[PDB]
């Protein structure tokens, strides 16, 4: 997973 | 027995106070925050029970991480390449074989390129100064083991679910030395599953009093009451495996008797 | 890199070719170590990572100096304090003579003192063997290349099928332990100790199980007296055969008898009972220790 901040 | 247990555990107690990340850090970050640092670190355990790397690697990684979020000011976009390189770093350290490079590309979903990971790694490297060998809280879990009587599986699990637990959270943790948030969650992983306590061997190894343990104890008594509603559940999950006794199932005591 | 003058190369290992270097402004003389970081493959290969952060921590006279990391885009460079040559260089140069039995307990004796220091800063070498201990000429030897060196802090676990050298593996080892101890390096400096006064290498096994029923062979079948746990060992077997435990003043003639007590601790099949580092300084072997030179 790309990871949302 | 070692003839250096002793000489070990004096100087793994010089390490950390060298190895310390500072306190405030995350107050100094203009864009990432407490709560990024959750997901980042949680996700780094999902990481590590996909490629079966040791809880000490994980341990290791977060140690770099923090340190490396001490002197740098980091993007939200960058802030999962920082931990991909750190897991890499981690991996390169302590594991027997690492991953493959691309195998972190991959855990990120092609979201940064090989050459980005690699380019990350020396300045981590550089950064951190070669400096890679941080005393953790595993490691001063391990040695106070050896001090059980007699040695209890499910506590000795139940002791390395709290220390992970602990990872998760700058939010406290970060102002305790490894040594003292291992002496907790070995008295707390004590009590929970006999009621027996923080033994004065210990107490005269450590020069740790349980009193002296009581605000650490009482965050982390806090932090194991609310495990279940966190919204980080990576280490919950990875501690019900059978591997583990399952001992994140386990109900934790609502009293300390402090 | 600029006041490096590269002078020849020295030899190589993991990292590639040691260049012998001047330092142009100091005078100084230094091993080159270069590795050529690509960035398209693995990185900094980790041979590199822990030598770099476990020597950096390890200051002692008898444990070689990384004096400086050189860190460019497409470069790592490593420099180290010279050392012109090694104890097998030195041994094959030796033989037929011999390596006179004082400069042997000297050499024994320093490299007990940075084992000592590496284990009480939790450091295995783990790949201990005389290419990775160098020696200078005033009679200085020092333990070098610890690109296999790992942090105990938690046991360390096993290599399934190791890349390490063979003639210096410990029998816990080759029996398919799980775990390293300090003691595999105590057992490997048994053997290079052996190795010097004998002038030939004490176990020289051409696969595992040769490499088991040599030791066998000298030092005598274990079982559970002389070993606890030996018959539940992953790679133990009731087949083996029994050989009994012939004595050493034939394994190592040349050697008194103060000698053969300590070389019979550094290699007592139970890791719980072979000596410790620091234990063995205390042996009265070593009550007329001095420090002699070397003729090269």
């Amino acid at each position: 997973r790309r990871l949302n901040f | 027995v070692p003839d250096y247990h002793e000489d070990i555990h004096t100087y793994l107690r010089e390490m950390e106070v060298k190895c310390k990340p500072k306190v405030g850090y995350m107050k100094k970050q203009p864009d990432i925050t407490n709560s990024m640092r959750a997901i980042l670190v949680d996700w780094l355990v999902e990481v590590g029970e996909e490629y079966k790397l040791q809880n000490e690697t994980l341990h290791l990684a977060v140690n770099y991480i923090d340190r490396f979020l001490s002197s740098m000011s980091v993007l939200r976009g960058k802030l999962q390449l920082v931990g991909t390189a750190a897991m890499l770093l981690a991996s390169k350290f302590e594991e027997i074989y690492p991953p493959e490079v691309a195998e972190f590309v991959y855990i990120t979903d092609d979201t940064y390129t090989k050459k980005q990971v690699l380019r990350m790694e020396h300045l981590v490297l550089k950064v951190l100064t070669f400096d890679l060998a941080a005393p953790t809280v595993n490691q001063f879990l391990t040695q106070y083991f050896l001090h059980q009587q007699p040695a209890n599986c499910k506590v000795e699990s139940l002791a390395m679910f709290l220390g992970e637990l602990s990872l998760i959270d700058a939010d406290p943790y970060l102002k305790y030395l490894p040594s003292v948030i291992a002496g907790a969650a070995f008295h707390l992983a004590l009590y929970t599953v006999t009621g027996q306590s923080w033994p004065e061997s210990l107490i005269r190894k450590t020069g740790y009093t349980l009193e002296s343990l009581k605000p650490c104890l009482m965050d982390l008594h806090q932090t194991y009451l609310k495990a279940p509603q966190h919204a980080q559940q990576s280490i919950r999950e990875k501690y019900k495996n059978s591997k583990y006794h399952g001992v994140s199932l386990l109900n934790p005591p609502e009293t300390l008797n402090l | 890199m600029e006041n490096f003058q590269k002078v020849e190369k020295i030899g190589e290992g993991t990292y590639g070719v040691v260049y012998k270097a001047r330092n142009k402004l100091t005078g100084e003389v230094v091993a080159l170590k270069k590795i050529r970081l690509d960035t398209e493959t693995e990185g900094v290969p980790s041979t590199a990572i822990r030598e770099i952060s476990l020597l950096k921590e390890l200051n002692h006279p008898n444990i070689v100096k990384l004096l400086d990391v050189i860190h460019t885009e497409n470069k790592l460079y490593l420099v180290f304090e010279f050392l012109h040559q090694d104890l097998k260089k030195f041994m094959d140069a030796s033989a037929l003579t011999g390596i006179p039995l004082p400069l042997i307990k000297s050499y024994l004796f320093q490299l007990l003192q940075g084992l000592a220091f590496c284990h009480s800063h939790r450091v295995l070498h783990r790949d201990l063997k005389p290419q990775n201990l160098l020696i200078n000429t005033e009679g200085a030897i020092k333990l070098a290349d610890f690109g296999l060196a790992r942090a105990f802090g938690v046991p360390v676990r096993t290599y399934t099928h190791e890349v390490v050298t063979l003639w210096y593996r410990a029998p816990e080892i080759l029996l398919g332990c799980k775990y390293y101890s300090t003691a595999v390096d105590i057992w490997s400096l048994g053997c290079i100790f052996a190795e010097m006064v004998t002038r030939r290498a004490l176990f020289p096994g051409d696969s595992e199980i040769d490499q088991l029923f040599r030791i066998f062979r000298t030092l005598g079948t274990p079982d559970e007296v002389v070993w606890p746990g030996v018959t539940s060992m992953p790679d133990y077997k009731p087949s083996f055969p029994k050989w009994a435990r012939q004595d050493f003043s034939k394994v190592v003639p040349p050697l008194d008898e103060d000698g053969r007590s300590l070389l019979s601790q550094m290699l007592h099949y139970d890791p719980n009972k072979r000596i410790s580092a620091k234990a063995a300084l205390a042996h009265p072997f070593f009550q007329d220790v001095t420090k002699p030179v070397p003729h090269l």
